[PDB]
């Protein structure tokens, strides 16, 4: 989700905002595939660096987690 | 073909940081009881 050549920007999940190029941006895969920045998400740098990092995780909404 | 991957919520994927920090785990996938 996000890489083909005709993606639009995407607005964040939370604020509504794009999620510009030069953000930090997390895709919902438990069941969405919404975009959020990862600022709006609460997550901290080292985690989101970690997650996307690990082939075997991936991050759930915390509306799609409930 | 099928692979199991973990999801994790924000609580959790913050949680997880702090155990590597903490070197109480050595990744974030590192799941154990
Ligand atoms: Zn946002
Ligand atoms: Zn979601």
């Amino acid at each position: 989700m996000g890489h083909s050549s005709s993606d639009p920007v995407y607005p964040c999940g939370i604020c509504t905002n794009e999620v510009n190029d030069d953000q930090d941006a997390i895709l919902c895969e438990a069941s969405c595939q919404k975009f959020f920045h990862r600022i709006c998400t609460g997550m901290t740098e080292t985690a989101y660096g970690l997650l996307t990092a690990e082939a075997s995780a991936v991050w759930g909404c915390d509306t799609c987690m409930a | 073909a099928a692979k199991v991957v973990y999801v994790f919520s924000t609580e959790m994927a913050n949680k997880a940081a702090e155990a590597v920090l903490k070197g109480q785990v050595e990744t974030i996938v590192s799941f154990h009881i």
